[PDB]
């Protein structure tokens, strides 16, 4: 009766180790604690839904490499609303809110994978051009 | 503003009436917690026009009823 | 479906609840060949999949729900690296603050940080108990509705010291000429009458 | 390749023969391909070289005639621009950031290659116009 008349904010405390060792951590206790705190259920339940929620401008700040200097629009909300549909064919993986993009679990890791592989392909282009220049330079010096 | 310092859910190589009370209190507190989280995310989905049916929550009322109801 | 050479997965272990593992041979839609710590030998029998692991840039984030793969390995890993490597003891899951006993003292509770948290929204800052106290103090203004901060955990987890700092926050930002002395001086009384040596721990 | 191209390329190749046997090392094959206007990756160079082992890469010597099929295979605008536009949106690229990523990602280069190619291309802020730098570095 005292608490339901109120609004809660929760703090869960967990004890790292039984031996009082300073600032060291035991997996086997900590997992027991994190189950007893209901944290793991909360995380599982969120994983069943749409865990990851990105503001469109943060999505741009992350995936500008994904989105072409041509394709970007006069607003980044619609820009990203298009670009993500380019990158992932089926909307069901994601949702478009008023303020955030909602993602099912894993789709962000996918976007980071394809982002990093494209960034390395760009680094391959630029490094290959500079390295080929040095090769040319020493080659023509030997010809000189 | 009120601050509550309460023992957590307990499990010991032996468990006795004291532990049974502690775990029943923690059942009640986590019922409150699960309802609060469920409310908060229905309200976020109304901020974001997303269907409620997607979200569900763990219901631990059957264990409260096991401990607390008549013939419990 | 993603599993390839140079993928990583978590595998169970009686010594530590999960081991990191390098996937050593591509998956084919029936038993997986894995590289590990300590050299490599495993083939791991799927039953009628191993938990699959977040890219290293994500791990160590301020919020366990900001991870891409959610599971007990990922959570345990984030908390372990933040605690051991970064010496950060506070973490968020959903709304829940999660606090881990550093179990030696820290600078972190200084009045400078108290002032740094005042007025900040809870996502504006790295997690700290003052961020929860501040959100409570905000919500009590935004609505007259009263606010409860529920500190919970095993005995010895640090519930009393967490309440101590949560009150020190209100008394610094709001407080003026005193509550703090009397409330903290009440603790030895309530601990004497109300605390006991249990089997697993004293106090 | 026509006779004129083959003759100029062979003459240059022989200029690179440091043993007098009319041959270069495998590790120079890529250098020769790049000097002739091609831009193959190190992976592509090793592939056309047959992914040689350390010993033959450092000491086995090949004449122009064995190099030639590989040069041919390697030999056969918007992508270069987008590759630089990755790091753009005022049309500039940090010299420090470009240096770090080129020396730490991909087929990592030395700091001296990057300093050499970047010389004269950065402005007072330490920003490089990458469209001009790209046209310059592709010639
Ligand atoms: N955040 C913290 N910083 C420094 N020391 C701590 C912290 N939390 C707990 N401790 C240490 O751990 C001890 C046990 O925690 P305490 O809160 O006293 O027990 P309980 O949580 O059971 O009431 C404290 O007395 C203190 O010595």
């Amino acid at each position: 009766e005292t608490l339901n008349a109120t609004t809660p904010h929760y703090v869960r405390c967990i004890k790292p180790n039984d031996f009082k060792f300073p600032f060291t951590f035991d997996e086997k206790r900590a997992v027991q604690q994190l189950r007893a705190c209901g944290v793991l259920e909360t995380i599982r339940i969120s994983a069943a839904g749409f865990p990851s929620r990105w503001t469109y401008q943060e999505f741009f700040s992350r995936y500008r490499v994904l989105m072409k200097q041509k394709d970007v629009l006069s607003d980044r909300k619609q820009t990203c609303k298009n670009v993500l549909e380019k990158l992932i064919l089926d909307k069901d993986k994601y949702q478009f809110g008023k303020t955030k993009i909602f993602f099912r679990a894993g789709q962000v890791a996918y976007l980071e994978k394809i982002r990093a592989d494209k960034l390395r392909a760009a680094c391959i282009r630029i490094q290959k051009t500079i390295r080929g220049w040095l090769m040319r330079k020493k080659y023509m010096r030997m010809r000189r | 503003i009120g601050v509550l310092d309460i023992y957590g859910f307990e499990t010991f190589e032996i468990n006795s009436f004291e532990q049974f009370c502690i775990n029943y209190a923690n059942e009640k507190l986590q019922q409150q917690f699960n309802m609060h989280v469920f409310k908060l995310e229905q309200e976020e989905y109304m901020k974001e026009q997303i269907p409620w049916t997607l979200i569900d929550f763990y219901d631990n009322q059957p264990c409260i009823n096991l401990i607390e109801a008549k013939m419990g | 479906e993603l599993y390839t050479k140079y993928a990583r997965v978590w595998i169970p272990d009686p010594e530590e609840v999960w081991k990191s593992a390098e996937l050593l041979k591509d998956y084919k839609p029936k038993v997986l060949q894995l590289r590990l710590e300590e050299g490599k030998d495993l083939e791991y029998c799927l039953d009628p999949l191993p938990p699959l692991r977040n890219p290293d840039i994500l791990v160590g984030e301020n919020d366990l729900t900001a991870l891409s793969y959610l599971h007990e390995p990922a959570v345990l890993h984030n908390l372990k690296v933040r605690f051991i490597d970064s010496k950060l003891i506070y973490t968020y899951c959903g709304i829940v603050l999660v606090a881990i006993n550093p179990y030696e003292q820290l600078p972190i509770y200084g009045e400078d940080i108290i002032n740094a948290y005042s007025g900040q929204n809870m996502g504006d800052m790295d997690p700290h108990i003052f961020a929860v106290a501040e959100e409570a103090y905000k919500q009590m203004a935004r609505d007259e509705r009263n606010q409860s901060i529920i500190v919970s955990g095993e005995s010895g987890a640090g519930k009393t010291v967490s309440a101590k700092y949560a009150m020190r926050y209100f008394a610094t930002v709001s407080g003026s000429a005193n509550v703090e002395e009397k409330v903290l001086a009440s603790n030895p009384i309530m601990e004497s009458i109300g605390n006991a040596k249990t089997t697993r721990n004293d106090n | 390749f026509n006779k004129d191209q083959l003759e100029e390329f062979k003459e240059a190749f022989e200029l690179f023969d440091r043993v007098g046997d009319g041959k270069i090392l495998y590790s120079q094959c890529g250098d020769v391909m790049r000097a002739l206007g091609q831009n193959p990756t190190n992976a592509e160079v090793l592939k056309v070289l047959g992914n040689p082992k350390s010993d033959e890469l450092k000491s086995r010597r090949v004449d122009f005639e064995t190099f030639l099929p590989m040069l041919q295979a390697v030999a056969k605008y918007e992508d270069y621009l987008e590759g630089f536009r990755v790091f753009d949106g005022n049309g500039k690229v940090m010299g420090a950031e470009l240096r770090h990523v080129l020396t730490t990602l991909g087929e990592k280069m030395t700091e001296e290659e990057v300093e050499t190619v970047l010389a004269g291309h950065e402005d007072s802020n330490g920003c490089i116009n990458y469209e001009a730098f790209l046209k310059h570095i592709l010639s």
